[PDB]
């Protein structure tokens, strides 16, 4: 695992002055090949018109000429760049593999394999870290494995490894669901992180201290973070907006431990309650099944903002009396 | 050329394909005579090529054929796309004597080769003759 | 459009025998010419074309508009990463029209700060309404309703409302907060003005008007019920949502609330008073019949139609119909028929009128409009661009280049010939012929200018252009810089002469490096030559070597000749016999003159030369 | 805007020209000093409070008059001496060497060049003399010394299209001289009448070659066309005392720049002078501002508290 | 941009532009040619230089390609062809500026207009008179601005009656650079095109009908972008015409009239082009020039009226 690295800079190119030539684009050269000749003749054409404009054309010929030594290199140098980052994407997609297969297929014990799975674990940190928002193409076969590991978990020190990386990897989690990055199938895998890490790590000082600390990241980011998970409800995807809504689940619940709640608040000025009590008509034609898997976490996050007194205030303003009438569920 | 660029030299392009022989010999390539041959040149003896020399005549001969084969693999597309029809406009519109010497039946270079079994076991035996341009 | 010639000198009176006035259309728009063919009408008048656009401000306008047609990169075209090229699509065009906007914004601007004729302005302006509009309804929600994108919408209707007159001006504000014959702030003019601002989202202002009298006064005191109507009413027009569609459908759920309430209540107040707060929170809540009632123009209607009733486009059909039912639409400006086109679905027809009011944002704009595909090329047939045949914008935009060529201002024909260049329509040859035949008018001056030219003779490969505008170039030092084939002859037998008659040029033949690196033909050669030879001439073995160059070079080649025999006769083996030989064999004015100069006959004396040189080798 | 001190006092500021067709903005400036026992021309580099290297530096003899680039590398200066000289940059080893001089370029015993003004290959001067001379490199002569052309201290000079060139004097007059002309009178003189106000510095507009604006040592700005009779066309009121530079930006003239004695530095915005808003852009405790060169987004300027003022970012 | 005095004593007959739009030259019947400089910092016009060069009234002249140098031809009643170029060693107003390079006297009857042919044919030149025979004129060698040459002779009008005052001649070349070798010509009534023949011999390709007195102007339009050509005409009979010419009784030329106008009412003494054949203008008796557009159909439109 030495081929991920960084330091090379494939992705930035320096890009040199090009006082000449700027507004020849790459249009018609574009399966990611940039033709040469399709800008090989549309230079050819200006140099031509710029000729036949009769102004400086024997002095000026010598920068179009290494202008477009230059443009050649440029384009050559662009290629190779996306050949190598597309066989780094392969090679990262079978390694990814080759780590399910061998991670679900193993009735060795896991006392012994701990060892390789810190390594690992350690191996990753630093990719995810440099891939946390660069990229949506890495970050899915390295979101999962660490989905999968999470779920299928001298020991002092052990521990203490662990719960520390557990605290570091829902940092970035967070901090992704805060920018909205990557595409919805990549944001529901945190979701499932940050879900099991707040409802077994946190759920006795040891216990306090982690708890405290880890509402302080949540509160850093505020409204942003929260907006984002709010919007990832009752949307297109099917997953995404499942995840999210049981993720509420495990905030408010967690917060509670810590009479009132800053996450419970937040939620009732994105406007996030109004919109959830107004989904709750029609519900019967909503309700194994995706959808019903769905719903069931919808009521259920209600009932949870009931059990506080705060709670009822910006509940009971809902007319929550009337949305469940009109759906005649009753 | 026609479709951008003026109709100026257009007209040098006619004229370099019309006095050009590759239509003439390409049209010859159509016929079985041409390929009958060709194949019983590829056809000889096993012990011939062994006892001949790596300079021997036989040996050139079939890479020339094999290397004239492969040109007209390659060039039969581009041939039937853009000489055929601009051949025949112009034998339409001016007044040209030819004698046609392909068979339509023939609609590719592989219906003439397809009849040919030997040709293959022939090709696959020549590989153990050392010679690496044949080869 | 009449114009008058010269508004000083009319060289005309009375029918007084027709006179024979004659007109030349010069190379540079601004610069024509006028004369008469006739007795004692000797004058010339210089007049340059009616309505032209010289200013710096307007090349300014160009060059930004040039930009935004640039940056539109593949966007600039329509065609007919799946679902989202559309989606992408309209947003970059729908950008892109804004960004014209603007350019015409600052320009307009610009032409109000600098100027000596404010119409311009006025035009300009009118042109930026109708454009808002034209945004404002097919360049923001891309056939979907408001709710598809409150935010934007509502904020380019507001901005568009709010700049296409200048009412209510600060100038009528106070025109009633100094008007008496009645108490107060009570009249139908204090409401009217109130109204006129809330139907043009003018919220803030609103407010400000009703804290500048009775909020607190009259109604706190005399009514305590209508105070709280008034007040908390002020309180959700702090409020009017522009992100959710949602908090509007609360919003009006209060305000209808609010106006029920109010509606039947607590009447403590005059009977006008009561009434002048209901209407007030009727407008607010939708009412059809109110938000006509309080409207001056067909547009107030219509804005407040969307801003309080229901916005949705789908109405807005019904809206524009009731608005115009209202107050019809006011001929004195020429945006309002242009903005009903617009919101009416007609959009077409109006690049001609454009065109009457700035070529320039006529073509661009038919540009645009072909971008977003609200216009195409039905034409299906003749080697050339400049015609129906392909679009009315690729049209449209070709003229304008055109146009662009004789304006005379070299900072414009780079926009010129990239505008036919980028031209997403025509033959590359076509276009190759078409700037064979502009580029030789471009105004260049300096280095540069000559140096982009070429570039672009390069680019297109106009080789027979080059060498013309070069030949009009080399049109001493000169001379020099130059160094067709007759030409090239010509400056090597005066190189020649020159060097039979014997600084920096000749040492760079045989900043320094730069102009090696320049030079880096046959008459350079020679001329090369003769300073070596006359190098080592300023320098026995070494003479006889020059003499045997200038003997080679004389076979190569009258005057030479001539000269090197003088050279022969100032210096007094078998190789410098066999040379003179070659010489005695080849043996004109001009050279009798310079043969009499070096004196100060001639074969005769080069025979009694050879003849000592033969004498010479025979006693070697 | 940043200051930063050079422990002389700094006479003038000129950018380097930035070479054809580049796209950075202006980064290397030329000072000159005076009033010190040992004036020099000092070459600086801004880095990417700024961070300034000095690259070279060459002792000058006299106060620094008057300084010009001529070219990317070539550097002219006027002395109190009547010297002038082309200082030559060699960027490889960061030197400074003289390149050519002409030691009397002004004289009456020694008087100094008040003025220079370049258009490579011809450089023109003015001095207390009230010689004139055109000067072309390489040349060891003048080109042309138009001897004894004004009685007046000239202060300043400006060319209008070359050979014609336009002077300013101690009182107050524009004169137009051309190299071919006989004699040794103006071709023009323009001036304001009542007090006849020294007139310090001049400036060409960039695009319109008959427009010129001065500076005077009443502080005001004046601007003139010399086809508009021999008034100025504008006269404003500006500074407390001498203004000593006026320059329009050379490519957007819309925008002028003018700096005087009682240490103000002074961006002026028609934004027309035929085809108005004032920002004082240095702070309120600054002596004299000798100077300053105003290249695209850049400005530099010289005070007499040995301080040079940088902005690279004027509209930003 | 005020009127200015030409210096002219006689009735001025022709003003002409150079290739930059910053020189004109002037011919009288005083006999005299003036050339006026557009100075840059002053942008006022303001004489060149002036001089006498023909015997009689001095009715056409022109301006040849810049890739030429600086060349002005003059075409007088004294039967004659004139060709001048500057010396740029010489003072302005000296009256010596412009050297005679040759003179043409092959002509037997007064001369009424000259043009220069298109730079992409070399120095050529054209010119009619009484003699109703149209001359073609060659500088075999550019180099030799004297060598002139008579390329070809061609009678375009066949019997002209020694009666007549009412004379008048007018020519034209097409400017296409893309387009065979041809030019436009009127005499009288008539209005003829001639082509060059595959033989390098002219041929009458064309005519434009319709012109029901006498043609005082003609001229060939640019045609940049077309792919046809237009050339208008300003008649005796009050209209000014324009003619869609295209190529695809011998003849190889399609001849289309696309417009007619009589807004001037009385004769059109003065047709003139674009330099991009964008616009076209026109004037006439009624002391007033009008500027013409192309429609999007083809049609032209009268875009303004100066007076």
């Amino acid at each position: 695992f030495d081929f991920i690295n960084t330091d090379y800079k494939w992705e930035e190119i320096p890009s040199p002055h090009f006082t000449y030539l700027k507004d020849l684009d790459l249009g018609p050269c574009i399966g990611v090949h940039y033709d040469i000749r399709k800008a090989q003749e549309i230079l050819a054409l200006k140099r031509k018109e710029y000729e036949h404009s009769q102004l400086a054309t024997p002095e000026f010929l010598e920068t179009v000429e290494l202008e477009e030594k230059v443009l050649i290199e440029w384009l050559t140098v662009r290629n190779r760049a996306n050949l190598l980052l597309t066989a780094r994407l392969n090679l990262l997609q079978a390694w990814a593999n080759l780590l399910l297969v061998m991670i679900e297929s193993n009735d060795f014990k896991s006392t012994p394999k701990m060892a390789f799975l810190l390594q690992a674990l350690q191996a990753i940190l630093p990719t995810l870290e440099a891939f946390s928002s660069l990229k949506s193409d890495e970050a899915f076969e390295l979101a999962r494995v660490a989905k999968v590991l999470l779920w299928k978990l001298e020991q002092f020190t052990v521990g203490n490894l662990i719960g520390d990386k557990l605290f570091q990897l829902f940092q970035l989690c967070l901090s992704a669901i805060s920018q909205c990055s990557g595409t919805p199938e990549l944001r529901s895998l945190y979701y499932s992180i940050c879900y099991r890490y707040l409802t077994a790590v946190v759920d006795t000082r040891s216990v306090t201290n982690a708890r405290a600390r880890t509402l302080k990241a949540i509160t850093l980011y505020g409204d942003r973070l929260l907006n984002v998970i709010c919007d990832d409800a009752y949307g297109s995807d099917t997953t995404c907006q499942t995840a999210a809504m049981i993720l509420l689940n495990a905030l408010v619940h967690t917060s509670r431990a810590s009479v009132d709640c800053p996450i419970i608040d937040a939620l009732n000025r994105l406007n996030f309650i109004g919109v959830l009590v107004d989904s709750l008509k029609e519900i019967l034609n909503e309700w194994a099944s995706p959808s019903q898997q769905y719903t069931s976490a919808k009521l259920a996050l209600l009932l949870q903002l009931c059990q506080t007194r705060q709670g009822a205030k910006y509940v009971l303003q809902a007319n929550l009396f009337r949305a469940l009438e009109q759906s005649g569920v009753f | 050329n026609i479709s951008i660029d003026d109709a100026m030299a257009a007209t040098n392009l006619a004229t370099y394909v019309r006095l050009h022989p590759f239509s003439r010999v390409m049209e010859w390539l159509f016929n079985e005579k041409v390929i009958t041959s060709l194949i019983n040149t590829i056809h000889q003896d096993p012990i011939s090529l062994g006892s001949a020399s790596p300079d021997s005549p036989l040996v050139v001969s079939i890479l020339r054929a094999i290397q004239v084969m492969i040109k007209a693999l390659e060039l039969q597309e581009t041939y039937l796309h853009l000489v055929r029809p601009e051949v025949l406009r112009y034998q339409g519109e001016a007044g040209v004597r030819r004698k046609p010497v392909a068979n339509a039946a023939y609609s590719a270079f592989e219906d003439g080769i397809l009849s040919h079994l030997s040709l293959v076991v022939d090709l696959g035996k020549y590989c153990n003759l050392g010679h690496a341009e044949l080869t | 459009i009449l114009v008058p010639m010269t508004v000083n000198d009319q060289p005309i009176e009375k029918n007084g025998d027709k006179m024979p006035l004659k007109f030349k259309l010069g190379p540079l728009s601004y610069q024509n010419m006028a004369f008469i063919t006739a007795k004692d009408k000797y004058k010339l008048y210089p007049v340059r074309i009616p309505r032209l656009d010289t200013s710096k401000e307007f090349s300014a306008y160009v060059s930004g508009l040039f930009e935004i047609y640039r940056d539109l990169g593949d966007d600039r075209v329509f065609n007919v990463v799946n679902s989202n090229f559309a989606k992408e699509h309209n947003a970059t065009v729908n950008l892109a029209m804004e960004a014209i906007l603007n350019e015409l914004e600052v320009f307009i601007g610009r032409v109000k700060d600098q100027d000596g004729r404010v119409n311009r302005f006025y035009e300009l302006e009118e042109s930026l309404t109708v454009l808002n509009c034209l945004r404002t309804m097919y360049f923001i929600l891309d056939g979907q309703d408001v709710e598809e994108n409150r935010s934007e919408f509502i904020e380019s209707l507001l901005n568009w409302i709010n700049r296409s007159d200048g009412e209510p001006d600060e100038e009528y504000i106070e025109q009633v907060f100094s008007v008496a014959g009645k108490k107060v702030f009570e009249t139908q003019y204090f409401w009217k003005l109130l109204n006129q601002l809330v139907l043009r989202g003018l919220l803030s202002q609103a407010i400000g008007c009703i804290e500048r009298s009775d909020l607190l006064p009259y109604l706190s005191d005399t009514c305590a019920v209508s105070f709280d109507a008034v007040s908390d009413s002020i309180e959700l027009l702090k409020q009017y949502p522009k992100d959710s569609s949602s908090t509007f459908r609360e919003w009006k759920n209060l305000v209808l609330k609010l106006s029920q309430a109010f509606g039947s209540s607590a009447t403590d107040i005059s009977g006008e008073l009561r009434d002048y707060i209901e209407d007030f929170l009727l407008v607010i809540g939708g009412n059809q019949r109110k938000i006509l009632q309080y409207s001056r123009t067909w547009y107030e209607s219509f804005c407040g139609f969307l801003l309080y009733y229901i916005p949705s486009l789908e109405l807005s059909a019904e809206y524009l119909q009731m608005s115009l039912e209202a107050n019809v639409v006011d001929i004195t400006n020429d945006w309002e028929q242009p903005c009903v086109d617009i919101i009416s679905g007609k959009i077409h027809s109006i690049l001609p009128v454009m065109e009457s009011l700035d070529s320039c944002t006529a073509a661009f704009t038919a540009m645009i409009c072909e971008a977003k595909g609200l216009i195409e090329n039905i034409f299906e047939g003749l080697e050339d661009l400049f015609s129906y045949r392909n679009g009315m914008a690729s049209y449209m935009l070709n003229s304008f280049a055109f146009e662009l060529c004789s304006l005379g201002d070299k900072e414009l024909w780079p926009v010129a010939i990239g505008l036919i260049a980028l031209s997403a329509t025509g033959t590359r040859s076509a276009k190759k012929m078409v700037i064979a035949e502009l580029l030789p008018h471009y105004p260049f001056v300096t280095n540069d200018d000559i140096e982009w030219m070429l570039s672009i003779c390069v680019e297109w490969r106009l080789p027979e252009i080059a060498k013309e505008i070069y030949t009009t170039l080399g049109n001493i030092e000169s001379i020099a810089n130059f160094s067709l084939v007759k030409s090239y002859s010509w400056l090597l037998f005066e190189a020649s002469c020159m060097e039979g008659q014997k600084v920096l040029n000749a040492i760079v033949s045989k900043d320094d490096v730069i102009i090696p690196q320049d030079i880096l033909v046959t008459n350079s050669m020679r001329q090369t030559l003769a300073p070596y030879a006359v190098l080592s001439q300023f320098y026995d073995r070494e003479d006889w070597g020059q003499a045997l160059r200038l003997l080679l070079l004389l076979i190569e080649f009258h005057y030479l000749v001539l000269l090197v025999a003088k050279f022969l006769y100032p210096i007094f083996e078998d190789s410098v016999a066999t040379v003179i030989e070659v010489i005695e064999t080849k043996w004109s004015n001009l050279y009798e003159t310079i043969i009499e100069a070096d004196k100060s006959a001639t074969l005769l004396k080069n025979l009694r030369k050879k003849l000592n040189f033969k004498l010479c080798q025979a006693f070697m | 805007i940043y200051a930063k001190f050079v422990s002389q006092k700094i006479s003038k500021t000129r950018w380097r020209p930035l070479p054809p067709g580049s796209l950075q903005t202006a980064e290397t400036f030329a000072t000159g000093s005076w009033d010190n026992e040992e004036n020099y021309i000092s070459l600086w580099s801004i880095g990417d409070e700024g961070d300034h290297q000095l690259l070279c530096d060459i002792r000058h003899h006299g106060d620094v008059m008057d300084l010009q680039f001529f070219d990317q590398e070539r550097i002219v200066a006027a002395s109190s001496t009547g010297c002038v000289t082309v200082f030559l940059h060699h960027p490889n080893n960061q030197t400074l060497s003289v390149n050519q001089q002409w030691t009397t370029a002004h004289y009456h015993s020694s008087a100094p060049c008040t003025g220079v003004v370049c258009n490579n290959p011809e450089i023109v001067t003015v001095g207390e003399d009230g010689r004139i001379n055109l000067f072309r490199a390489d040349h060891k002569e003048a080109v042309r010394t138009i001897d004894n052309a004004d009685s007046s201290t000239l202060h300043a000079v400006t060319f209008l299209r070359t050979p014609e060139i336009l002077t300013v004097n101690s009182i107050g007059q524009l004169k137009i001289w051309d190299f071919r002309q006989q004699g040794n009178e103006p071709s023009q003189i323009l001036s304001l009448t009542g007090d006849r106000v020294p007139l310090h510095c001049v400036d060409r507009h960039p695009n319109q070659q008959h427009v010129v604006a001065t500076g005077g040592q009443d502080g005001m700005l004046s601007i003139w066309d010399v086809r508009q009779g021999t008034m100025p066309v504008s006269l404003l009121k500006a500074h407390e005392a001498e203004m000593w530079e006026v320059h329009f930006h050379p490519s957007n003239p819309e925008h002028l720049f003018t700096c005087s004695e009682d240490g103000s530095l002074w961006h002026w915005d028609a934004s027309s002078w035929l085809s108005i808003e004032i920002t004082s852009l240095l702070p309120s405790r600054s002596l004299s501002v000798n100077t300053l060169d105003v290249l695209g987004p850049c400005l530099v300027c010289g005070t007499d508290a040995e301080a040079i003022y940088v902005t690279r970012h004027l509209f930003s | 941009m005020q009127p200015f005095d030409s210096g002219h004593d006689d009735l001025v007959h022709d003003v002409v532009y150079d290739f930059y739009g910053r020189h004109v030259a002037t011919c009288s019947s005083d006999q005299h040619i003036k050339v006026f400089k557009l100075d840059k910092d002053t942008s006022n016009w303001e004489l060149s230089d002036s001089w006498r060069a023909h015997d009689s009234s001095i009715v056409a002249i022109d301006w040849a390609s810049p890739e030429y140098g600086r060349i002005i031809a003059s075409a007088s009643y004294d039967k004659t062809v004139k060709l001048w170029e500057e010396d740029p060693d010489q003072e302005e107003c000296s009256g010596r500026r412009w050297n005679k390079l040759c003179t043409l006297n092959d002509s037997k009857g007064s001369l009424y207009s000259v043009k220069f042919a298109p730079a992409h044919l070399g120095l050529k030149l054209a010119c009619l008179g009484n003699d109703g025979i149209l001359r073609l004129y060659d500088a075999l060698e550019p180099s030799d601005l004297r060598s002139w040459t008579l390329t070809s002779e061609m009678k375009v009008l066949s019997i002209p009656p020694a009666n007549h005052l009412q004379s008048d001649f007018c020519l034209s070349w097409c400017p296409s650079r893309f387009s065979p070798e041809k030019l436009a010509v009127s005499a009288l009534e008539q209005a003829i095109i001639y082509q060059r023949g595959k033989d390098g011999k002219l041929h009458v390709a064309a005519k434009l009908p319709g012109h029901k007195s006498l043609i005082r102007s003609i001229s060939w339009a640019p045609s940049i972008g077309r792919w046809y050509q237009l050339i208008a005409t300003g008649c005796k009979d009050g209209r000014i015409r324009i003619f869609k010419i295209t190529e695809k009784l011998q003849s190889n030329l399609q001849v289309e009239l696309l417009s007619e106008h009589d807004d001037h009412n009385g004769e059109v003494w003065s047709v003139s082009w674009n330099l991009t054949g964008t616009i076209l203008s026109s004037a006439g008796d009624d002391g007033k020039v009008r500027l013409w557009k192309a429609t999007y159909s083809n049609e032209f439109k009268c875009m303004s009226v100066i007076t």
